[PDB]
């Protein structure tokens, strides 16, 4: 049966080269154009380059044209993507994909092609975001209030959040991280207590970051 | 070339689920739709404005005309439930719409619960600022956030998570807008905007 196989991703440093492969089988990429597709983490796909069945044509799209190079290994019936000067933005899952109709290139007449068969992906992540440990800010409260604490700026993951050491646990709510285009992680905990008690009752925020080993409570009070 | 289509498409099982993509004189061009569905490759379930590749349920059908390409599933079960995005092509140039996600209801809608926080006095000293919009117990699970300054639009420095579910099957997100301490006190007002099925709620904070 047809199918695809990409290889060689990883975890770089921008500024780094990496050279990603796709191995075919179940047919010959030499009676083929083929193409590489990315996606960045919860964002939509992009097209990255093609090579024609010849290998006498390659195009690329703007964001990696002169850093990103296509080319075909005819011998071992495998694609690659040589990528150069790597940027943050070029993070993402890397598919090779096969495109049955495009022939020769620049198209003589409007392009009805489309991808047939997709590869699994490898995926290529290009950060040089390192161990660092999260600042903890509370988030004071304004018939609840909600307060929390802000964990800001950690790698890598994870972070875990409690309140008063896990002895409040009614009402807490510890959000899933977002990850910024930085490479470092943010996350929030909140927790939603009755208004009259923020006077008397204490809120304590504990946070742990095992990597950096960071263990910091931080009291969260009105005003 | 600009491909856009909606986020979100919601749909309860048996019922149809109309998918657009538009672009100056898409029309003229060849439109393609792929299906996604999570930590998957995507699949081509639609190519030359029309045609369905074989393995692909006939309940799957494409339009294409003037500005507007139209993917269509009719009777949608939740084996559909997936990110779908259109396909044409500029020159040798290969573009991909924005992707819809399709939801196919399985439990009641459930509007978002939002709270917004100011930055800390705390950050506020270490010269630095972050609003933080949290936003809870929703379905199904897409949302679109935005920010406001005073009365304008705010793109730069937002960082938004995907949706993901809780411990009672409904969704979180959250979104981050990072700020200097001069531009949270340059406004009066600062503003998160979430977007759920055709609903719009806001929170407000400001500088005082």
């Amino acid at each position: 049966q047809v199918q695809l196989v990409e290889s060689g991703g990883g975890v770089v440093q921008p500024g780094t080269s990496l050279r990603l492969s796709c191995e075919a089988s179940g047919f010959t990429s030499s009676a083929y154009a083929m193409h590489w597709v990315r996606q960045a983490p919860g964002k939509g796909l992009e097209w990255v380059a093609v090579i024609t069945f010849d290998g006498g044509y390659q195009y690329y799209a703007d964001s990696v044209k002169g850093r990103f190079t296509i080319s075909r290994d005819i011998s071992r019936n495998t694609l690659h993507l040589h990528m150069n000067s790597l940027r943050a933005e070029d993070t993402a899952v890397y598919y090779c994909a096969r495109d049955p109709l495009t022939k020769l290139l620049p198209f003589d007449w409007v392009s009805g092609g489309y991808f047939d068969y997709w590869g699994q992906g490898t995926l290529v992540t290009v950060s040089s975001a390192s161990t660092k440990g999260p600042s903890v800010f509370p988030l004071a409260p304004s018939g609840t209030a909600a307060l929390g604490c802000l964990v800001k700026d950690y790698f890598p993951e994870p972070v875990t959040v409690s309140w008063n050491s896990g002895a409040l646990t009614s009402g807490v709510h510890t959000f899933p991280a977002v990850l910024q285009s930085s490479g470092l992680y943010s996350l929030s905990s909140v927790v939603t207590v009755p208004s009259s008690s923020l006077g008397t009752q204490t809120y304590i925020c504990n946070v742990n970051h095992k990597p950096s080993n960071t263990k910091v409570d931080k009291r969260v009070e009105p005003k | 070339y600009e491909l856009t289509q909606p986020p979100s498409v919601s749909v309860s099982p048996g019922q149809t689920a109309s998918i657009t993509c538009s672009g100056d004189k898409l029309g003229d061009k060849y439109a393609c739709w792929y299906q996604q569905k999570p930590g998957q490759s995507p699949v081509l379930v639609i190519y030359q404005d029309s045609k369905r590749p074989s393995g692909i349920p006939e309940r799957f059908s494409g339009s294409n005309s003037g500005n507007t390409a139209t993917l269509t599933i009719s009777g949608t079960q939740a084996m559909d439930e997936a990110d779908y995005y259109c396909q044409a092509w500029d020159s040798s140039t290969v573009v991909f719409g924005t992707g819809t996600k399709v939801t196919v209801l399985g439990q009641p809608k459930a509007a978002p619960s939002v709270t917004l926080f100011p930055p800390s006095s705390e950050e506020l000293q270490a010269n630095k600022a972050t609003l933080v919009c949290l936003i809870s117990d929703f379905y199904p699970g897409a949302v679109t956030v935005a920010w406001k300054a005073d009365s304008s639009p705010v793109k730069a420095g937002v960082e938004t998570t995907t949706p993901s579910k809780q411990s009672n099957n409904k969704y979180a997100a959250s979104s981050y807008l990072s700020l200097t301490p001069e531009q949270w006190k340059s406004h009066r007002s600062y503003s998160c905007q979430v977007t759920h099925e055709g609903s719009t709620v806001e929170k407000t904070v400001a500088p005082t």
